[PDB]
RNA sequence: GGGUAAUUGGCGCAGUUGGUUAGCGCGCGGGUCUCAUAAUCCCGAGCUCGUGAGUUCGAUCCGCACAUUCCCCA
RNA sequence: AGGUCUGUGAUGCCCUCAGACGCCCUGGGCCGCACGCGCGCUACACUGGCGGGGCCAGCCGGCGCCCGCGAGGACGCGCGGAGCCCCCGCCGUGGCCGGGACCGCGGGCUGGAACGCCCCCGCGCACCAGGAAUGUCUUGUAGGCGCCCGCCCCCACCGCG
């Protein structure tokens, strides 16, 4: 339950991409699709815990398992969670 | 404000820029029943839930 | 940098490391390394004597990891 | 090993052939801080002295101290053999010897000024500091 | 001498008893060379003293440099 | 007017032809090193290194006994397969037991001949994921792991598989 949780409070709900031309960036906000959403989740919660423990002491798996406590909980001291927000507020300030 | 959740019905083709849109039709199943038209990335198909942030923007 | 003893001295065993330990619910070789600083030998040492008195239990075992579980409540 | 609390004799960082030791490193890869003994020389020492190689450095009381400097600068006797030592058949007493700091120093000054007035390639080529082996230069090997 | 105003981060500028403040600018990053875009991080006796207040760039007062107008029997 | 007259009893026209550019012998060199760059290999560690044990391939394929730490060696007959991985332990974020260049004693193999290749003790270089710039890839694929043949007296970080 907590896994699906997680897969589910990460995950964009916002994208920007380049389609405006006029030789610049030109980004334009769009939608983005459920199965790009769980794909990127779980990405981000695989590729947090392997930032976290490479060069600590700490092994991975608590990494794993701290990472998706908290994308779970909503908490934005996640990697996953902050990189949603980032993605969203790039995109909403290209709306 | 409140980010709402529409239904897809009819997606009607890619664009030109590298072919990564597409654009897409959708209905408010939550009783308004507006069918208009947004820009979607990555891979859709019928009966689809999209979220969405806006109420109020179109495309074309 | 850090430096961590591989040896307690004395008093410093029982003093803390056995009673903060005592108060946790759940347990690893590595988070008590890092928790009261020092070494992950001395920690295996530790919960080998904490498990033969019987606080701990043990509830997943392997080389690379084990991890325990307080049975004193 | 079951040695969690400092013995009261601990000693937190030995002092050896001018060296220093720490006494938290375990016992047999702590003396591989010296020059002139490594791992496989090690654990041979300690054995033939009965002492314990899973211990710790600072746990090393002086009585087992003392018994393995007798082991180091006649180790031929305590059953050590010869292809084990650092210095095999010498170039003049024709024995075989142990050599331990300060000793390498000194001796490995002196090959070179036998090499010198000798007049071989290799003592030339040591002195303006190329390769002895046949390992080649020009390519790589550059700033 | 008399009156008026002002001195802020490397830069001019708004801010005045509870943000160290906005832009400019530092370099590392993303964004088809990668800049105009955007993200992020950094830059301080706020000219100098005292006064009361939970708490003054911040309210009063001391003195110095700068600008405008005005005054003059050792 | 891409490369090959240096693969050939394939060749036109030139040059060399008895102090020979013919052929055979002895040595040296093609490898030399202030410097710029092209394909590769090894690592920067805990999703790991060391020690012990268990276990399965394919192109295909050879073994016993006795010495020696080993690499190798003397005899004698026809018979035959691994790394990653899995299990148990040690180390405990320290340029440290990560990494293994350089150098100093020593033991052997090939060969007419070591400058070549293997093994043992000690010493223990750069390196903390890499700027402007750039290459390859869609299922048993990338990547990771090892094993065979070719050239070969000896030798594979190469190449075909």
């Amino acid at each position: 339950q907590v896994l699906v949780d997680a897969v589910a409070n990460s995950g964009p709900r916002e994208d920007s991409c380049r389609i405006g031309k006029g030789g610049q960036v030109r980004r334009q906000s769009v939608d983005v699709s459920p199965l790009r959403r769980v794909n990127i989740g779980i990405y981000n919660i695989a590729t947090g815990a392997r930032k976290a423990a490479f060069r600590k002491v700490r092994p991975f798996a608590e990494c794993l398992a701290e990472e998706i406590m908290n994308a779970a909980a909503g908490a934005d001291k996640s990697y996953a969670i902050s990189q949603r927000n980032s993605v969203e507020r790039i995109a909403v300030s290209n709306r | 404000p409140e980010p709402i959740n529409a239904r897809v019905i009819e997606v009607l083709g890619r664009t030109s820029s590298r072919g990564g849109i597409t654009q897409v039709k959708v209905e408010f199943m939550t009783g308004e029943k507006r069918q208009i038209i947004r820009n979607v990335i990555g891979p859709v198909r019928k009966d689809d839930i999209l979220v969405l942030m806006e109420s109020e923007r179109e495309a074309r | 940098k850090v430096d961590y003893p591989t040896l307690f001295a004395d008093e410093a065993a029982m003093n803390e490391a056995l009673k903060f330990i005592k108060n946790s619910k759940c347990i690893t070789h590595t988070q008590i390394c890092e928790r009261l600083r020092v070494s992950v030998a001395l920690a295996k040492r530790v919960m080998r004597q904490l498990v033969k008195s019987g606080d701990f239990a043990i509830v997943s075992k392997s080389s690379r990891m084990t991890i325990f579980k307080n049975m004193t409540k | 090993m079951t040695t969690i609390v400092q013995p009261n004799d601990y000693r937190d960082l030995l002092r050896m052939f001018n060296t220093n030791i720490q006494g938290k490193v375990v016992l047999e890869c702590a003396l591989v801080g010296i020059k002139g003994i490594g791992r496989r020389f090690a654990n041979v020492a300690l054995k033939k002295a009965n002492i314990d190689v899973h211990k710790r450095a600072g746990e090393l009381t002086a009585a087992e101290e003392d018994a393995l400097m007798k082991v180091l600068e006649d180790p031929l006797s305590h059953g050590i053999p010869a292809w084990m030592l650092n210095r095999n058949n010498d170039f003049e007493s024709g024995k075989d010897m142990h050599i331990l700091v300060n000793t390498i120093a000194s001796t490995h000054r002196a090959d070179l000024e036998r090499l010198r007035k000798t007049r071989c390639e290799r003592g030339v080529r040591h002195h303006h500091n190329l390769k002895v082996r046949g390992q080649h230069t020009k390519s790589t090997g550059r700033r």
